[PDB]
RNA sequence: CGCAAGGUUAAAACUCAAAUGAAUUGACGGGGGCCCGCACAAGCGGUGGAGCAUGUGGUUUAAUUCGAAGCAACGCGAAGAACCUUACCUGGCCUUGACAUGCUGAGAACUUUCCAGAGAUGGAUUGGUGCCUUCGGGAACUCAGACACAGGUGCUGCAUGGCUGUCGUCAGCUCGUGUCGUGAGAUGUUGGGUUAAGUCCCGUAACGAGCGCAACCCUUGUCCUUAGUUACCAGCACCUCGGGUGGGCACUCUAAGGAGACUGCCGGUGACAAACCGGAGGAAGGUGGGGAUGACGUCAAGUCAUCAUGGCCCUUACGGCCAGGGCUACACACGUGCUACAAUGGUCGGUACAAAGGGUUGCCAAGCCGCGAGGUGGAGCUAAUCCCAUAAAACCGAUCGUAGUCCGGAUCGCAGUCUGCAACUCGACUGCGUGAAGUCGGAAUCGCUAGUAAUCGUGAAUCAGAAUGUCACGGUGAAUACGUU
RNA sequence: GCGGGGUGGAGCAGCCUGGUAGCUCGUCGGGCUCAUAACCCGAAGGUCGUCGGUUCAAAUCCGGCCCCCGCAACCA
RNA sequence: AAAAUG
């Protein structure tokens, strides 16, 4: 069977929004385009950087935007004139004043973007998937992590029959609400076609 | 969705928008009624030799990501399944899944 | 089903009269959920048979309900490898509704002005059981009388 | 040997890579035992008969553009085909091209209100050369030329990612250690109960764990506090008798935070366990009602045409631009609906009560003008305030009297209204008139267990206009369940 | 020359008792089934070989014509 | 009760 998006029936419960403001039907599109844009861009230049969330907050014909990243010094770089140029490029996509905050992430490992990136671009040089996937399992594990399932599908190897594996660790209850799973895809393009990496990451039980 | 398609209705798009008052002007001459005819031929010519490709009636919205003419909610801009896409990541603001 | 865990919702809401088995008449005559319009077909034919019987007409229409309602009817059997038909007797319950069926089945379909005198003229007729109803029911009878060999 | 039927002794050529025994897991049986589900049974209402709408098959066409095909295709992708959309046909016109990067050269785009052509396109075309300069030039814009190219709704869903249907919201599906078997495997997960549930109890070579069930989430039903504007009006007053005003925090209402129901208490049963059958209190009692949530996997299920993507394919075209036509054709067949065949009704007059929602490239009121669809006009509203906008079925009074009819409305003739550049192919509504089939429908077949079926109305999306379709909201309001062959 | 008989595409009722055209197989269409076969249900298809006559009226009865049989009788 | 085939 089909399986609901895990953050997408999370929202208002425990997720939050990654683009928090107000507009109204005058502006909505456009400022929702905007946040597209800006998103799609900045992966798309900073893709070397490891980069997790990025967060849109609009006052008041303003853009403050947090990048989470495991590696600060590559975009504060010799006092940040990275920072400067990339607020020039972003002055046109909104025409808001931008502001950008760089926010240091702790434990890269247990992020689901980031293992799900770092499985992706080590299938990419033709690494067999299952060594790959073990380590990133017991990579998250051995530090918190009280469950992880990292999934694998597509032309594993070379064969020409498309096939899915996966690993899990831990208790992973996607059927609970109370739970935070942390969730994430990614694709490698490698010779053959396009392989698909899923992983889901349990972290605690939310009370309170 | 092909590129030309997205390029050729950018064309419609921005020809109505250039004029965008003498259609409103020809449409208030005609239909006032104490216009006479002697203003209302004169009027019917000039809306007649003036570029077809430039009527609300020619435009049809498109998704902004990739074109998709069917499947459109004006609310965004966006086409059936991006929305749902942007609605799971968590992109589009204050949008939830509703049971009620 | 197969719990048997299915309550009893009772109703009795007679305006005036103040009659049980009225209500369920009611219930019966009702169409399209039209409670209105059964509230005047049936007063209607009730102040006709008034009108007509120096009897009130409450027991009238209580002697016309038991004089149609049945004792034992057929019930078809799969035997595996004939069709066969066994009379059984009625539950207590069953009867009631059984007659109001009946009745309002025999009533709908007289052809006169309105169901006022339909429904008035049948039930002079049952309470001494000269309608069709009445024919049919000794009909059913006769079935499952002459269906007595298999009996159990 | 035998009377005969035939018995007994007993080969070869040729041909195949197997034939076979016992046991294991699954599947299946016109084998068996329990249990469940509108599966039957008990009932209500339909489809299949008529006309019309809509999709598909077939046929035709220059084209009727592709895809979807038992349930799990057929009011489906399409939440809107007159142009566009658009992918097809006819005809006309382009080859670095409608778009991006690299090279060189000339210059503002703008506005020039003109001509040839169905049009792309071409040609004259007042006016300003522009901004900052190391004042040399540069940016960006318009055009020209050359390649590297750009491009494709072209093929492969049996090369793929992502997304989805289905079994099925059924209760199942597995693992670690231990043990049994030479092994495939098996135990756990079997038994007796009980539950909606692999839910729970006790037993028990098993002891534990995970994904599932349940719970955490949304909505509705009871009550308390917070708060009274654009909302409300119990009490006082004013009153032009309209919450119209002063005013009030009473109530309703709006929306935030909270209590409540957990087998909690009583009686009976039960292995004095789980649990079962009634009762009190309680607004609600036995997961209160509804929704979201879809395990391991199956169907090489669907999608390359949303997107992405490995290949293969075209480069004066399988890439682009424009005008007309088609997707709305029609000897037939099929699926899904609407309106009916009337007296539990058709008209006429006045009269009563809802919920939900949309609105500043918008709603669009009053008066007035038109039989009408509609027209001038402009208030108010960035919306608990103004508009969309008057709910209908229901009740009463008059009439029709069962007649193809004061039923039914298709078809058709004439003249209109609205938007749109343009209603012929090919829109929706309006006025007058004609007025058809249709007498409740064979074999067969469908939905539904309580605010349910049935019936009556209202709103939103897509959208210049175009809903009998989709999604959503209320009014009135049933019958039936002996039971599991 | 004898006797019987002509009725939807094929074969038989309706004939005796004049007034009342049905049935089985075929064709077409639709059902049931995962699909076919078999089955189930509708529609079309004969104004009754021909003519006259009787009769108020003839598929039902009286002759002629044409044909078919059971016949005898034909054997290039 | 009927039930041939792929
Ligand atoms: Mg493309
Ligand atoms: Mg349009
Ligand atoms: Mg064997
Ligand atoms: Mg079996
Ligand atoms: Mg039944
Ligand atoms: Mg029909
Ligand atoms: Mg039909
Ligand atoms: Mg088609
Ligand atoms: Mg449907
Ligand atoms: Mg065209
Ligand atoms: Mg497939
Ligand atoms: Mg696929
Ligand atoms: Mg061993
Ligand atoms: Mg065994
Ligand atoms: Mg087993
Ligand atoms: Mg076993
Ligand atoms: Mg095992
Ligand atoms: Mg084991
Ligand atoms: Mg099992
Ligand atoms: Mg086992
Ligand atoms: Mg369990
Ligand atoms: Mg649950
Ligand atoms: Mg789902
Ligand atoms: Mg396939
Ligand atoms: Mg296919
Ligand atoms: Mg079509
Ligand atoms: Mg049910
Ligand atoms: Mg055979
Ligand atoms: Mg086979």
């Amino acid at each position: 069977g089909q399986k609901v998006h895990p953050n997408g029936i999370r929202l208002g419960i425990v997720k939050e929004h990654t683009s928090v403001w107000y507009a109204d039907r005058k502006n909505y599109a456009d400022y929702l385009f905007a946040d597209l844009k800006v998103r799609e861009y900045l992966q798309d230049k900073l893709k070397s950087a490891s980069v997790s969330r990025i967060d849109i907050h609009r006052p008041a014909q303003t853009a403050r935007i947090t990048i989470h990243t495991a590696r600060p010094g590559i975009v504060i770089g010799k006092k940040g004139e990275d920072v400067e140029k990339l607020r020039q490029d972003l002055t046109k996509q909104m025409g808001v004043p931008v502001h950008i905050n760089i926010e240091e992430i702790r434990k890269p490992e247990l992020d689901a973007m980031l293992v799900a990136q770092s499985v992706a671009q080590q299938l990419e040089r033709r690494v067999m998937f299952r060594r790959a996937m073990k380590r990133a399992v017991q990579n998250a594990m051995r530090i918190g992590a009280k469950g992880i399932k990292i999934q694998v599908s597509g032309r594993l190897g070379g064969a020409e029959i498309a096939r899915t594996e996966w690993y899990r660790e831990g208790r992973v209850p996607l059927h609970t609400l109370r739970a935070d799973i942390d969730y994430a895809t990614y694709e490698a393009h490698t010779t053959y076609g396009v392989i698909g990496v899923k992983v889901w990451i349990f972290k605690g039980e939310v009370i309170g | 969705a092909k590129e030309s398609m997205k390029n050729r209705e950018l064309k419609r798009q921005l020809t109505v928008a250039k004029y965008a008052k003498k259609r409103a002007e020809l449409k208030a001459i005609i239909a006032n009624p104490n216009s006479s005819a002697e203003e209302r031929w004169n009027a019917q010519v000039a809306l007649q030799k003036q570029p077809r490709d430039a009527s609300a009636s020619r435009l049809r919205n498109r998704c902004r990501l990739t074109g998709r003419p069917h499947g459109f909610y004006r609310k965004f801009g966006l086409s059936r399944n991006k929305l749902r896409e942007a609605a799971m990541r968590g992109d589009v603001p204050g949008l939830v899944k509703a049971s009620w | 089903p197969r719990r048997r865990v299915a309550a009893k919702r009772e109703v009795l809401a007679d305006p005036k009269y103040g009659s049980q088995i009225l209500a369920k008449f009611m219930n019966h005559v009702m169409e399209s959920g039209k409670k209105a319009v059964a509230e005047r077909i049936v007063y209607g034919a009730l102040d006709k048979v008034k009108e007509r019987g120096k009897a009130d007409p409450l027991e009238t229409f209580e002697k016309a309900l038991d004089a149609i309602a049945p004792l034992v009817e057929v019930k078809s059997r799969r035997v595996g490898g004939a069709t066969y038909q066994v009379p059984v007797e009625v539950r207590p319950s069953r009867r009631n509704a059984l007659a109001m069926r009946w009745l309002v089945d025999f009533a709908r379909k007289r052809g006169e002005k309105s169901m006022a005198l339909r429904l008035a003229g049948e039930l002079l007729d049952a309470a001494e059981g000269k309608g069709a109803a009445v024919k049919k029911r000794e009909d059913v009878h006769r079935m499952a009388e002459a269906n007595k060999a298999f009996s159990h």
